[PDB]
This record gives structure tokens, C-alpha cells and sequence, in this order.
């Protein structure tokens, strides 16, 4: 019950042997003395400090702090896939692997001919193809750092919190050297300069051209890649498609007949079925559908058989539901669009 | 005057909230009934 | 202008110089209310495009 | 008591860890804004007698832009690495400040320590974010960006040209920016950046291939001749891209069909050529 | 209906809201709508955003007279020139 | 005498207040007497940061009254007013709209008050009430049970009369909203109310939640280079991601309704976010005389 | 408007030759200049 | 103090406690000088007029 907490503060500068600037988080500057013992080769100006409340001086200093909300998007993640879980689209995994990993390991390859390699890549393509299962994937396999954000959770009323949480999240990532920042559904905020706007607007501009800023602005990064996802890229600004910014951009299509027949084998293992099934029927009605649908037939050949209280499937199911699901597709708009 | 945000059980405890300071932990006053106070609702509370 | 020594003001409607004349300036010749302590004055504008 | 002068912001670019070292060589083609922003930052601290006998006023203020990726921030890098006096640099969107009055706090005192300094350079890179055409007077967020809008203005037109403090001023887009900014006495000169169109581009490509092996039979020309009106920042992108291709297979040194499917890679453009209107 | 149009988005909302909250403090009484016309014809939404504020206002409105233990004990009445414009979801009865 | 001591300093008027950081902490490497303090050195344990309501931020260097083991970043403690110890871990807080649409007095029916709809009731039922009563029949099969559905018609149907049924049989926690109650007028308060909802159905088994009018919000993005709504856009992209994305959950039920299906935006009517999309007719001649 | 444009040019090109007065060439010369960046837009 | 010295829109000392004044200060502020500032007309006359 005897104590008391310390006010914090930030040092400025060490103007003599016994007087310091500093700033409180809070408002006031102030002048204050220091404790005889504490190493003052180590009151660099820019520091954290805890400065006694009775009299103000300084007590002890502290390393950079972390924003609960940078270290909630540090390290939560069911991150258990296997890239045996994706199925069709191998090609992709290879072209990205060769830039966010091949270069954190092997760093000697490259300065032998010559090159820099890229920064970042996006990912595009229609809904449901599995944008995210890949990162997801990544995640799961590789141990280097990982921030994960949704790019929507970080907006908020007051003035200037919004650019205040970039500068801060691209500090932490500076920090801890080898990092990934992925960020999620980009055009909720990417999108374009407008000619007029209005004022509720204009705060996002200003954090957008910050990002921007940050990302290759007068300042060089170094073992910090980043990876972003869109689901529809017509729609992004003529600067964050830049080559300097954004290296790759990678497609992500509608499954080749080979591909469904790949995709398909996997939903289909653990089901209880009986040892009578043509997979190559399915393939061939299933012209055009996404990777998110063979689950939803994987799963209706079940529930016809969970009333009829079979415990088994058997092949007329995958029949009903092909069909059941192929005709409710009509509604959907079924444009590809692309990055331009 | 406040706005309440909730109650706790078994003891009354409340959470008091005012419109520039802080949130409060605080109680009743003897000559007000515990029965009246639904969550939610603007209250006036002392100065001390 | 200077030579017959007006206060020669110009106006673009622009949003600067808008606070000066009124808090919100829904509508326009609040400038009146303006130009009339300083009433020798010449009202000057331009059209590009 | 007094202080000896104290500040904060961007402290001073502190010369030793912080020059980002770009020669002037590593800028290829780009001599005429090269030579003319030399004359009007750099010459100006010298021979400033010639300006006085001549009487052709000496400028004051730069603004530079153009279209993205072509660039600018790297004139900003070549001068911070070959200056002599004083250089700052600060980002346009971190004067904003949550508590009341901070900005222009943050904007006075950047200035005043500039000026005490010595003959320093102020640098504001893409300024879009403070200076814009429209406003709204009744969201407050507006009402701070005015302050600073205004007393920036104030205080740039209160020198007396005779402390030597210049100011380098970056943009993206030109269009949404108020006039009242670019008035003359504040910002005197517009320099504009545009794209490679014969000349610039086989420079770029000669100085940007000098650190691959790239074979030796390599033809070029062919390269240089096509017409796709690229920017600057994709020459760039070809030469880095062809070079991860040749290390993908273990061959250490870049072949003729590598810039192919590079420049394949990089242009994607399909036909837009709509034909039976011609 | 034109006092239902406001400055900044999600307004008009609010106010439908805290106007039949008003209502239902007391016993129960009437409102009148005059010149509706004007805050809501129909849903047409197509290439960029028409009308879409005002139609958000048309939506709380309906939604206040219907589902989930409705107002009980308050009575509508209202009027308009050209009817014709009127959404169908909104003359369907259990509403007028 | 001890705990009576203990129990005369803790009068209730604490302050609340949120911990910023929990840090390891290590001796100096030199020591003193006849001047040593009992918390630079001679301290080995944890130590927290805390920010206060009214915006000040404090060091601690002893915990206090709770076990530094239950804390993280973000919890919400109540504080002491003048030493600035804490005092104990009050419950999590959710927004004062939120408490607000949960019933509490149910709806009373029964399925028998609905002619004309025996195959939709059915598709219903099925996938919501089996997979919260009958886990082992999905289990043995081998399969994952469909997530959410989709219910659209032309006005005069039962659309909303089903749901006030299926609320008044379940015995689930049940959540009633509506579209156009997700717009806000501050840029970023709606966000927060989408995932405060989401984040108090979860802290409940079995939860459903009922998104009236969706196509308030749902309505299809589009290229603009003038201006435009992105702010409800903004909001959207929030939906969708709650509802499958990062970190999928499996606790909470979703139904939504709506009378146009031509608007929404693909995104939203994927297969994985609305599983069963079911539709309504205009009843037959036989159930007209069922309903009267 | 261009005059003004000329005079205010023809200085420069003293200046980069480093001489105190103007002489002809330097106006023709600034002339031309005017003239060839007005032919584009 | 006479109150006819006491002009609108002046700065003026204030006593701590009863709030009292005590003095007068001399900075004024108006708006023209303002909005004239940020506009910055360029003044001439007759002379360098041609044709
Ligand atoms: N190649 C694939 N192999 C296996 N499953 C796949 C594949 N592609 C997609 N899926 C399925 O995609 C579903 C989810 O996809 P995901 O969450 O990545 O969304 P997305 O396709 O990126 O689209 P969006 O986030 O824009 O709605 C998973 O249930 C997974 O079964
Ligand atoms: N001579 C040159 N002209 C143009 N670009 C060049 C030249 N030499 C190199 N580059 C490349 O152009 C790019 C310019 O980078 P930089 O970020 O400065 O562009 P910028 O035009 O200022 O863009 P932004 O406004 O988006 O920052 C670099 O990636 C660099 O490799
Ligand atoms: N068997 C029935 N089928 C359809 N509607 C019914 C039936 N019985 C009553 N109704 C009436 O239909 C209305 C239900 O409203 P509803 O149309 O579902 O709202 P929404 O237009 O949002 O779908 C109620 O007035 C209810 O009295
Ligand atoms: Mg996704
Ligand atoms: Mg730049
Ligand atoms: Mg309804």
C-alpha cells in the first residue's frame, strides 16, 4: 500500500551537467535535475523517462513503448494451414515465395548480379478464389514476424489518430528486423484523390499520402516486405500502383477443369462415402465456379443425407447438390475486372 | 449530472460516467431507493 | 483604381478569405455590409475558361 | 531566466548516419531542371552581388511536380548528400496534431530555428495534405488546417531577404492547390517534371546497366526504339525484373531472352486499337 | 418531408428514430406527413450513388411501422399530389 | 487487525483507467547504503504502464492488489484516486447501443401461425437449429454445417414473420438489428458498433443475429472520380470481414432478409458468407385460404 | 504579357556567361526561346 | 479608470482573484489587414502603360 506511481515523460535535451529538458506526454515543458547513479551517457535526447511526481526529477529511463494495438495485430492467428490444403494455383506460391522469402535467407545471391529485390506485391482477382487462405498459408510456415491488419479497424473520429498508427505500426516493424506487414481489403482506403470531396473525407486522403510517405518517401527500408489484397483494383490510386511501391501484382483466376478436379479430391476426403465415386462427372458440370463453392457441394451431398438418416454418402448426392448449386449462381455479377 | 453505463451484482457498485472527466466506481446515497436507477439513464451526482 | 483612389477589392469566392467576411457566408452580398464603411471602393473580377 | 534556443520537430539531419548518398551520376538525362535547380538554390548563396547590379530579383520560393514516378524525391536526395549548409526535411501531413494549437506551434518553431541556424534549406514533400482548394467551416478539423494554412503563409512572407533560408516544396497533383499559395514574392519559381520521351531514355538505361554483368551480346537499340511512352521508375523495374528471372534458373549472368519476357512482363498493354474506325 | 432532409449523412435517421420515441413516451396520439413525395419514390440505384442518403431515411421510416413488437398505440396519416411515385414496400397494408 | 486494515483504505470512488504495458524489469548493476531506494534496484518482478481516464499516463513500480499473471494490454482496471495503485479488474465494457438490441421479452408464437411456407420452414430449421442440438450427426459424417442464410421475397410475404417465430422457439441468446442503424455521422463509429456486436455474441454459446434491410448497406461499389459515399462503403468492408475472414469463428448464427436481390454486391452473396440463399413465393391459390 | 516574360529571361543568360551588362544576342536569343515554348500547347 | 478610455476590442490587465482590471495594453486586431494580406494586389498607376 506505500507507493506511488511516476509521471512519464520524454527527454528533449541535457542543456548542463545537471539540467534537462523534457516534455511530459500530457502538456507542460519542464527543467529538471537528475539522480546522481543513472548513467547520464545514456539520456540521448529522444528517450522515455519516469520522473518522480513530488519534485520532478528524473529516476529511471525505459525502452519504446508498444500501442496495445500494434501488439494485438503482433500475434494473433489460427495459423495452422498447410500448403497442402491449397490446391490449383501451385504457380502463384512459387512466384510470390521467390520475393518474400528467398531473399531474407540467401541474401548472396543477389549482390553476385546485381540487384535489389522488390519490396511488395498485391494480389487481385474475383471473389472467392482464396486471396486470403494463401496468406493465411504463409503465415503458418515461415517464422519471421508478422502484423496482420485489416485495413478498416485502424480509422478513427479524432484528428490525427489515424497517420499517428501508421507511423507507429512501420516504427515497430523497423525495430524487429525481419517483418511482414500484410494489409487487408486495401481498397477500403486506397482509392483515389477526389477532385471535390467533402470534409468527413479529407482525413483519409491525408492518411493515405502518409502511408505513401512512409512506404518511399526520403528513407530507405531495410528486410521489411509487405503483401496486400484487393478484391477489385480498378478503383486504386495512380500513385500507390506505382513500380517503385507495389512491384508484383499477381492474378488469381477461376479454376482450370484440372484445377477443379484438384480442388474438389480435398473437401471430398473425409466424408464417409462409398468406394464408387466419378469425380470427372462433377468437373464436368461445374463450368465456372469459384473455389468457395466445391466446399458448399461438399457439404449439401451431406446434409440430403442427414435427413434419410443414411450415415454414408453415395454418388447420386454429389448429383443433387451440383446441381442445386448451379442454378442459385444466378444472381451474381460475374465481372472479372482488372488493375489499370 | 452523468450518464450511467451499468451495475454490478450482489453489492450495488456503478459505473459513473460525466462528460470531460473520468469514469467512476461509485455507490448511493442513503435517501434514494436502489430500485430506481435502470441502467442508462442521466443521474445527478455530488461534487465531492 | 489608384488613381482616383478607391479601395480597389477583388473577390473570387474563394474559402480563405471567406472566415474574414462572416462565419458561414450563406449568402453573398454580406460584403455590402463590408464595403460600405469604406464606401469609395471598386469591385473588380475575372472570368478564365 | 533565458535559454539558449531550444526546438524540436525534425531535429537537423544529423550529417553523419543520415545522408542517403546519391551521386549526381546515379540521375541520368535530367540536366536541364539539374542545372537550373543548382542556379536557383545553390548560386544564389554566392553570387548574390551579380543579382543586386543586374536587378533581376532573386527568387525565393520552388515548387516542383509532375506526374508519378519521375523523380522528384530524387533531386531532394542529391542535393541533401552534396549540400554544405543546413538541411531539413519534413513530412506535409505531421503538423496535424490532436491537441489544440500544436500545429502551428510545430510550424513557427521549425521556422525559427531554420532561421537561427544558418543559410539552411526547408524541405515539404508532397504538400497535397494541407494546401487544397475547398474548405468547411464547421467541422473544426478544417478550422485547425486554416491556422496553419494561414500563418504558414504569414510567416514564409515575413523574411527580409537577407537571412538565406530557402524552401523546396514538393507535389503530386498541381491541380487541387490554392492559388493564394503560389502568389508572387512566395513561391517565384515552377519547375515541371515530365516523362522520358528518346533522348533520356537510353541514358537511363546505360547508367542503370552498368552494374550487371549483362552479358555481352545484349542489344539495347531494340529497346530504346519501340514507342510505349513509360515512365522512369519502369526502367527501373525492367533491368531488376530481368535480373530476378536469369538468378531464378542459376545462371549467373543475364541473357537476351531474360529482357524479353522482362519487358513482356513489365508493359502490359493489349491492343486499345479498336480497328474500323480508321 | 422537407424538414427530413439534413446536412450530414445518417441524420435524418435519427431524427425518424427520436420522433416515434417522442411519441411513445406519451399515451398515444397522431402523426401527419404532408408532401411525402418527397423523402422517398423508389430504389434505383445505378452507376454512381443517386439519392442513396434519402433512401436510407426511407428505409428507417418503414422499418419503424414494422417487425420485431411494433409501435402499438400511434396512428399515421398522410398525403401527396402524385402517388404514382410512391414505393410499393411503402403502400403495402399493415402500413396504409 | 491486517485485513481489517486492508479493507479500511479500499473506499469504492477508484478511477478507471486502461493498462498500456506490462515490462520486465532488472536490477542496476551498482549499489548503495545509508541511501538506497527500495524500487530502482531491489526490484525483479513485473511493473505495468497505465493510462488514466483523464488522460495521464503513470509508471508503476508495484502491481498492487491483483496478480500480474490475469493482466494484458487493454484490459480495464479501477485505481486508486490518489496513489494511483490499482485495485481491481472491472468487467469488459461494450457500447451503450449494443446492450440495448438483445430481446428480453420474447416474441410468442408458434410455427403453427404460418400458412403456406412447409418447404422453407423446413430449409430453416435444418440449418439452424440442428447444428446446435445435434453436433455428433455433422460430426460422424465427416462434414462442416452451413453457415448462414439469405431470405428475399417480393414485400408481402413472411419474410420477418419467420424470424419473430424462430426467435420465440429457440433458446438461444438472440440479436435484433437493422441496416440502416449501422450508418453513423462520425467518420469510424460504425466500424466499432459492427464489431462490438459481433464481439458480445461471442461471449455467449450459442448466439443468432438478425440483419433486418441489408439493403441499406449491401449496395454495389463503383469507380467514382468525383465524389461519393465511400463512407458506408468503409462500413461494409467491415461486415464482410467479421463475417469470413482472419481467424474464422464458428459460435455465431446469421440470417439476413431483404425484398431486392439485384443490387447487392457480389461480394457479399459469395458462398462462404450466405450459404442457403431461400426465396419466398407469391402465395398459391390454396394457402390464401389458410391464411384467412 | 510575353515581354515582360523576355526581359525577365534575357538576364539569366548574362547570368550563366557571368558578365554584368546585356548584350543583343542574349535578347534574340531569349526571344527564340519565348518563341519555342509557346509552339507547344 | 474612466470607462470612455475603455475601447472595444482592446487588450487590458486582469487581477488574479477578484478579476479586477488594473492597466491597458496597446495591440488591436482588424480583419481587412488580413484579407488584404492573404489576396496581395499588386498597386501601380499610369506609367507603365503601351499603346
Ligand atoms: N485452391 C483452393 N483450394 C482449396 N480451398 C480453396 C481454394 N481456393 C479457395 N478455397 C476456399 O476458399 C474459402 C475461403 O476463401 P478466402 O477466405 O481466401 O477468400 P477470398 O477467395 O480471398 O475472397 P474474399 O475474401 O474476397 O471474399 C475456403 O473455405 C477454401 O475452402
Ligand atoms: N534519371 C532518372 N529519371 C527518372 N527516374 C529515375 C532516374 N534514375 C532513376 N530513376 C528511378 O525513378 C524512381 C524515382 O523515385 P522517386 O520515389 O523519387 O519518384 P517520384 O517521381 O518522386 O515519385 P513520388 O512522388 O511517388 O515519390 C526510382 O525508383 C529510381 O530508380
Ligand atoms: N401465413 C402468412 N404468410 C405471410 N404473411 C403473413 C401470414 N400470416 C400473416 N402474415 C402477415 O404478413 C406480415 C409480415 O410482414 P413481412 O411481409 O414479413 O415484412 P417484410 O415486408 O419485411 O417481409 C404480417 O402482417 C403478418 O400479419
Ligand atoms: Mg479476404
Ligand atoms: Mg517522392
Ligand atoms: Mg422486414
Amino acid at each position: 500500500l506505500q507507493s506511488v506511481g511516476q509521471i512519464v515523460g520524454e527527454v528533449l535535451k541535457q542543456l548542463t551537467e545537471e539540467k534537462f529538458i523534457v516534455k511530459a506526454t500530457n502538456g507542460p515543458r519542464y527543467v529538471v535535475g537528475c539522480r546522481r547513479q543513472l548513467d547520464k551517457s545514456k539520456l540521448k535526447p529522444g528517450t522515455r523517462v519516469a520522473l518522480d511526481m513530488t519534485t520532478l526529477t528524473i529516476m529511471r529511463y525505459l525502452p519504446r513503448e508498444v500501442d496495445p494495438l500494434v501488439y494485438n495485430m503482433s500475434h494473433e492467428d489460427p495459423g495452422n494451414v498447410s500448403y497442402s490444403e491449397i490446391g490449383g494455383l501451385s504457380e502463384q506460391i512459387r512466384e510470390l515465395r521467390e520475393v518474400i522469402e528467398l531473399p531474407l535467407t540467401n541474401p548472396e545471391l543477389f549482390q553476385r548480379v546485381g540487384i535489389i529485390p522488390p519490396k511488395g506485391c498485391l494480389l487481385y482477382g474475383p471473389p472467392g478464389t482464396g486471396k486470403t487462405l494463401l496468406a493465411r498459408a504463409v503465415a503458418s510456415q515461415l517464422d519471421c514476424n508478422f502484423l496482420k491488419v485489416v485495413s478498416s479497424s485502424i480509422v478513427d473520429k479524432y484528428i490525427g489518430e489515424s497517420a499517428r498508427l501508421i507511423r507507429e505500426m512501420f516504427n515497430y516493424a523497423r525495430d524487429h528486423q525481419p517483418c511482414i506487414i500484410f494489409m487487408d481489403e486495401i481498397d477500403a482506403i486506397g482509392g483515389r484523390r477526389f477532385s471535390e470531396g467533402t470534409s468527413a473525407d479529407r482525413e483519409i486522403q491525408r492518411t493515405l499520402m502518409e502511408l505513401l510517405n512512409q512506404m518511399d518517401g526520403f528513407d530507405t527500408l531495410h528486410r521489411v516486405k509487405m503483401i496486400m489484397a484487393t478484391n477489385r483494383p480498378d478503383t486504386l490510386d495512380p500513385a500507390l500502383l506505382r513500380p517503385g511501391r507495389l512491384d508484383r501484382k499477381i492474378h488469381i483466376d477461376l479454376p482450370n477443369e484440372q484445377a477443379r478436379l484438384d480442388i474438389l479430391k480435398i473437401h471430398a476426403g473425409p466424408i464417409t462415402k462409398h468406394g464408387e465415386i466419378d469425380y470427372e462427372a462433377i468437373v464436368k458440370l461445374s463450368d465456372g465456379f469459384n473455389g468457395a463453392d466445391l466446399r458448399n457441394v461438399c457439404t449439401e451431398a451431406g446434409m440430403f443425407a442427414i435427413r434419410a438418416d443414411h450415415d454414408f454418402v453415395v454418388q447420386e448426392d454429389f448429383m443433387k447438390a451440383v446441381r442445386k448449386v448451379a442454378d442459385s449462381k444466378k444472381l451474381e455479377s460475374k465481372l472479372d475486372y482488372k488493375p489499370v | 449530472c452523468t450518464k450511467i453505463i451499468n451495475a454490478d451484482s450482489e453489492d450495488p457498485k456503478y459505473i459513473i460516467n460525466v462528460k470531460q472527466f473520468a469514469k467512476f466506481v461509485v455507490d448511493l446515497s442513503d435517501q434514494v431507493a436502489p430500485t430506481d436507477i435502470e441502467e442508462g439513464m442521466r443521474v445527478g451526482v455530488d461534487r465531492n | 483604381a489608384h488613381h482616383t483612389d478607391c479601395t480597389f477589392i477583388r473577390v473570387s469566392g474563394s474559402e480563405l478569405v471567406q472566415k474574414f467576411i462572416g462565419e458561414g457566408a450563406r449568402m453573398v452580398r454580406e460584403l455590402f455590409v463590408m464595403a460600405r464603411e469604406h464606401a469609395p471602393s471598386i469591385i473588380f473580377m475575372d472570368e478564365i475558361d | 531566466d533565458v535559454l539558449p534556443p531550444e526546438a524540436d520537430s525534425s531535429i537537423m539531419m544529423l550529417t553523419s548516419d543520415q545522408k542517403p548518398d546519391v551521386m549526381y551520376a546515379d540521375i541520368g538525362g535530367m540536366d536541364i531542371q539539374k542545372q537550373e535547380v543548382r542556379e536557383a538554390v545553390e548560386l544564389p548563396l554566392t553570387h548574390f552581388e551579380l543579382y543586386k547590379q543586374i536587378g533581376i530579383d532573386p527568387p525565393r520560393g520552388v515548387l516542383m511536380y509532375g506526374p508519378p514516378g519521375c523523380g522528384k524525391t530524387m533531386l531532394a536526395k542529391a542535393v541533401a548528400h552534396h549540400t554544405t549548409a543546413a538541411f531539413i526535411r519534413v513530412v506535409g501531413s505531421e503538423f496535424v496534431q490532436k491537441y489544440l494549437g500544436e500545429g502551428p506551434r510545430m510550424v513557427r518553431d521549425v521556422f525559427r530555428l531554420a532561421k537561427e541556424n544558418a543559410p539552411a534549406i526547408i524541405f515539404i514533400d508532397e504538400i497535397d495534405a494541407i494546401a487544397t482548394k475547398r474548405f468547411d467551416a464547421q467541422t473544426g478539423a478544417d478550422r485547425e488546417v486554416q491556422r496553419i494554412l494561414l500563418e504558414l503563409l504569414n510567416q514564409m512572407d515575413g523574411f527580409d531577404q537577407n537571412v538565406n533560408v530557402k524552401v523546396i516544396m514538393a507535389t503530386n497533383r498541381a491541380d487541387t492547390l490554392d492559388p493564394a499559395l503560389l502568389r508572387p514574392g512566395r513561391l517565384d519559381r515552377k519547375i515541371e517534371f515530365p516523362l522520358p520521351d528518346r533522348r533520356q531514355k537510353r541514358l537511363i538505361f546505360s547508367t542503370i546497366t552498368s552494374k550487371m554483368n549483362l552479358s555481352e551480346e545484349v542489344d539495347l537499340e531494340d529497346y530504346v526504339a519501340r514507342p510505349d511512352k513509360i515512365s522512369g521508375a519502369d526502367i527501373n523495374s525492367i533491368c531488376q525484373e530481368s535480373g530476378m528471372l536469369a538468378v531464378r534458373e542459376n545462371r549467373y549472368i543475364v541473357l537476351a531472352k531474360d529482357f524479353e519476357k522482362a519487358y513482356k512482363t513489365v508493359i502490359k498493354k493489349d491492343e486499345q486499337e479498336h480497328e474500323f474506325y480508321k | 418531408g422537407s424538414e427530413l432532409v439534413q446536412k450530414y449523412v445518417g441524420e435524418g435517421a435519427r431524427m425518424v428514430r427520436e420522433l416515434f420515441e417522442m411519441a411513445r413516451t406519451k399515451k398515444a396520439c397522431l402523426i401527419f406527413f404532408d408532401e411525402i413525395d418527397a423523402i422517398g419514390g423508389a430504389r434505383f440505384d445505378d452507376g454512381a450513388g443517386g439519392d442513396n442518403e434519402v433512401q436510407r431515411t426511407m428505409l428507417e421510416l418503414i422499418n419503424q411501422l414494422d417487425g420485431f413488437d411494433p409501435r402499438g398505440n400511434i396512428k399515421v396519416l398522410m398525403a401527396t399530389n402524385r402517388p404514382d411515385t410512391l414505393d410499393p414496400a411503402l403502400m403495402r397494408p399493415g402500413r396504409l | 487487525e491486517n485485513s481489517e486494515k486492508i479493507k479500511v483504505n479500499k473506499t469504492l470512488p477508484y478511477l478507471v483507467s486502461n493498462v498500456i504495458e506490462l515490462l520486465d524489469v532488472d536490477p542496476n548493476d551498482q549499489e548503495e547504503d545509508g541511501a538506497n531506494i527500495d524500487l530502482d534496484s531491489q526490484r525483479k518482478g513485473k511493473c505495468a504502464v497505465i493510462k488514466t481516464s483523464t488522460r495521464q499516463t503513470y509508471f508503476l513500480p508495484v502491481i498492487g492488489l491483483v496478480d500480474a499473471e490475469k493482466l494484458k494490454p487493454g484490459d480495464l482496471v479501477g485505481v486508486n484516486k490518489d496513489s494511483y495503485l490499482i485495485l481491481e479488474t472491472l468487467p469488459t465494457e461494450y457500447d451503450s447501443r449494443v446492450k440495448a438490441m438483445e430481446v428480453d421479452e420474447r416474441p410468442t408464437e408458434q410455427y403453427s401461425d404460418i400458412g403456406g411456407l412447409d418447404k422453407q420452414i423446413q430449409e430453416l430449421v435444418e440449418a439452424i437449429v440442428l447444428p446446435m442440438n445435434h453436433k455428433e450427426k455433422f460430426e460422424n459424417l465427416g462434414i462442416q454445417p452451413p453457415k448462414g442464410v439469405l431470405m428475399y421475397g417480393p414485400p408481402g410475404t413472411g419474410k420477418t414473420l419467420l424470424a419473430r417465430a424462430c426467435a420465440a422457439q429457440t433458446k438461444a441468446t438472440f440479436l435484433k438489428l437493422a441496416g440502416p442503424q449501422l450508418v453513423q455521422m462520425f467518420i469510424g463509429d460504425g466500424a466499432k458498433l459492427v464489431r462490438d456486436a459481433f464481439a458480445l455474441a461471442k461471449e455467449k454459446a450459442p448466439s443468432i443475429i438478425f440483419i433486418d434491410e441489408l439493403d441499406a448497406i449491401g449496395t454495389k461499389r463503383f469507380d467514382s472520380e468525383k465524389a461519393g459515399d465511400r463512407e458506408v462503403q468503409r462500413t461494409m468492408l467491415e461486415l464482410l470481414n467479421q463475417l469470413d475472414g482472419f481467424q474464422p469463428n464458428t459460435q455465431v448464427k446469421v440470417i439476413a432478409a431483404t425484398n431486392r436481390v439485384d443490387i447487392l454486391d457480389p461480394a457479399l452473396l459469395r458462398s462462404g458468407r450466405l450459404d442457403r440463399k431461400i426465396e419466398f413465393p407469391m402465395p398459391n391459390e390454396e394457402a390464401r385460404a389458410r391464411i384467412m | 504579357a510575353e515581354v515582360k516574360g523576355v526581359c525577365t529571361e534575357a538576364g539569366m543568360y548574362a547570368l550563366r556567361e557571368r558578365r554584368v551588362h546585356v548584350t543583343q544576342e542574349d535578347f534574340e536569343m531569349a526571344v527564340a526561346k519565348v518563341m519555342q515554348k509557346d509552339s507547344e500547347k | 479608470i474612466d470607462i470612455n478610455d475603455v475601447t472595444p476590442n482592446c487588450r487590458v490587465a486582469l487581477r488574479n482573484d477578484s478579476y479586477t482590471l488594473h492597466k491597458i495594453l496597446p495591440n488591436k486586431v482588424d480583419p481587412l489587414v488580413s484579407l488584404m494580406m492573404v489576396e496581395k494586389v499588386p498597386d501601380s498607376t499610369y506609367e507603365m502603360i503601351g499603346g
